[PDB]
């Protein structure tokens, strides 16, 4: 098992980068959860934090949040 | 009687003045010019450069003043 898991984080731009693409959507979705914690908490930020987050994104997501 | 007339206009002034983010710029400009002197470099390259990139960095859509960067500066050699 040692083996298995060395090879995940040290075999380098392979079919191994599993683990990482999942931890990536994990630090995602905790990161969204502190997203919904804090604005809960501080509603009052969700207007001015969408501006900043939106400077830059692409046109077709600008289409999808006015039809939405 | 020109008053119900005068205050309108000097109203927009202010209010339009107020909401133009070249406030905290035109007023940091110009004070921290005329104390220019009796200064420490630390804190005047400090501010003379964050200023400045207020300055370079208005009209963006994520524009806030500095506020706390230049207290915590400000706090630490104080």
């Amino acid at each position: 098992l040692a083996e298995w898991l060395e090879k995940q984080l040290t075999e380098e731009d392979g079919v191994h980068s599993v683990i990482e693409e999942n931890i990536k959507c994990i630090s995602r979705d905790y990161v969204l959860k502190q997203i919904r914690s804090l604005v809960q908490a501080n509603p009052e930020v969700a207007m001015d934090s969408i501006i900043h987050m939106t400077q830059h994104i692409s046109p077709t997501q600008r289409a999808e949040v006015i039809r939405i | 009687p020109f008053f119900s007339s005068k205050v309108k206009d000097w109203v927009e002034r202010l209010m339009k003045t107020l909401r133009d983010p070249s406030l905290p710029l035109l007023e940091l400009q110009d004070i921290m010019t005329s104390v220019s002197g009796r200064i420490p470099p630390n804190v005047e390259k400090s501010i003379k450069k964050e200023m400045a990139q207020y300055a370079s960095n208005i009209t963006s859509v994520l524009c806030q003043f500095p506020s706390q960067q230049i207290a915590n500066i400000l706090d630490s050699h104080a």
